[PDB]
């Protein structure tokens, strides 16, 4: 069966610039037979360019599809934030088969986070656990350091988290940190508060909040 | 004007079998063959066959011929993606997807969510995350709805049955150490919109048929 090896399994790239992704199939494909697919983070794939380099409709004309032997081209002659996705060849001979994937990350301005504090919804409390939730906001790079503090008590091993892939408008992160504990523990304590620390930050932003206002 | 839309996905228990449908809809049902290709959890598109519903046969990759089947009703225009013996790797997000021209797939359904494994299914519990800011206050509040402990994923958040979609961020499911999965979901508004507007969000858990509204007010 053909097998379409698809490199570089990743790259990076800013807004402007020329990426190119390249399928090899491991023996003969007719050009009409060789296609290009662009997934969005949770959306299913989108018809890119048919037969090689055959633009499919409502496709920008920065995309262009080529060939040279066995190798199959896409070219982004001018990335844009929104072309953040991953791209696939596909191949027919009877069967089809698709290549492993090019996941394309758009590279940008350092932009700091906006920094917000979510105390537990008495409802929640009500159930026996408390989750406090710390919001980082369309920021970049992905690189960022979340502390909890429970009345500077830096907590380990209680909080999990959670990022966004880059925004299709702006190329930029979010960032949800969870800290749990106890109904008990919640109100053992009365100063709760998240220190991000992030390269677009000269100095750690810290939230808080006091459990009873 | 032409749509494809999968179900029957969700919880499996290892070995079980499932069926899979897609409803077609825009177009001549019978002029088109209908395929499934699968996505596993971080992999990529995998092709499992495809049927033609105007003579009835249906085409395999050998790695799945014995496994699945497909079938189709040109009376619904639907076809159907039959499934035995599954197992851990079979957990996927499947496709249908519409064949055109020369062997390409222009029209793709959302795609749906089969996991299989022995756990039990759980509706989420939904909270609330009270805004950050008063209405009197300037600038922007951030909001949100907490989705905690379900199994298996999928869950779909929408805020305002859809009208509300600028600014929200739905984040990525976390495992918890208790096996089910939890995930917020946050929106960033005008704070002085907070008086003049209200902020609902509707958690979806389709594997345990669950369904929550839950409104996002002022603390206190």
């Amino acid at each position: 069966d053909i097998q379409m090896t698809q490199s570089p399994s990743s790259l990076s790239a800013s807004v402007g610039d020329r990426v190119t992704i390249t399928c090899r199939a491991s023996s003969s494909v007719s050009s009409s037979y060789l296609h290009w697919y662009q997934q969005k983070p949770g959306k299913a794939p989108k018809l890119l360019i048919y037969s090689t380099s055959n633009l499919a409709s409502g496709v920008p004309s920065r995309f262009s599809g080529s060939r040279s032997g066995t190798d199959f081209t896409l070219t982004i002659s001018s990335l844009q934030p929104e072309d953040f996705a991953t791209y696939y060849c596909q191949q027919y001979s009877g069967y089809r088969t698709f290549g492993q994937g090019t996941k394309v990350e758009i590279k940008r301005t350092v932009a700091a986070p906006s920094v917000f504090i979510f105390p537990p919804s008495d409802s929640q409390l009500k159930s026996g656990t408390a989750s406090v939730v710390c919001l980082l906001n369309n920021f970049y790079p992905r690189e960022a350091k979340v502390q909890w503090k429970v009345d500077n008590a830096l907590q380990s091993g209680n909080s999990q988290e959670s990022v966004t892939e880059q925004d299709s408008k702006d190329s930029t992160y979010s960032l949800s940190s969870t800290l749990t504990l106890s109904k008990a523990d919640y109100e053992k304590h009365k100063v709760y508060a998240c220190e991000v620390t992030h390269q677009g930050l000269s100095s750690p932003v810290t939230k808080s909040f006091n459990r009873g206002e | 004007e032409v749509q494809l839309v999968e179900s029957g996905g969700g919880l499996v228990q290892p070995g079980g079998s499932l069926r899979l449908s897609c409803a077609a809809s825009g177009y001549t049902f019978t002029e088109n063959t209908v395929h499934w290709v699968r996505q596993a959890p971080g992999k990529g598109l995998e092709w499992i066959g495809g049927i033609n519903p105007y003579y009835g046969g249906s085409i395999f990759s050998p790695k799945f011929k014995g496994r699945f089947t497909i079938s189709a009703d040109t009376s619904k225009n639907t076809a159907y993606l039959q499934m035995n013996s599954l197992r851990a790797e079979d957990t996927a997000v499947y496709y249908c997807a519409r064949r055109a021209g020369a062997y390409y797939f222009d029209y793709w359904g959302q795609g749906t969510l089969v996991t299989v494994s022995s756990a039990s299914t759980k509706g989420p519990s939904v909270f609330p995350l009270a805004p950050s800011s008063k209405s009197t206050s300037g600038g922007t509040a951030a909001l949100g709805c907490l989705v905690k402990d379900y199994f298996p994923e999928p869950v779909t958040v929408s805020w305002n049955s859809g009208a509300l979609t600028s600014g929200v961020h739905t984040f990525p499911a976390v495992l918890q150490s208790s096996g089910l999965y939890s995930l917020s979901s946050v929106v960033t508004v005008p704070s002085s919109s907070l008086g003049t507007q209200t902020y609902i969000c509707n958690v979806n858990h389709k594997p345990s048929n669950t369904k929550v509204d839950k409104k996002v007010e002022p603390k206190s």
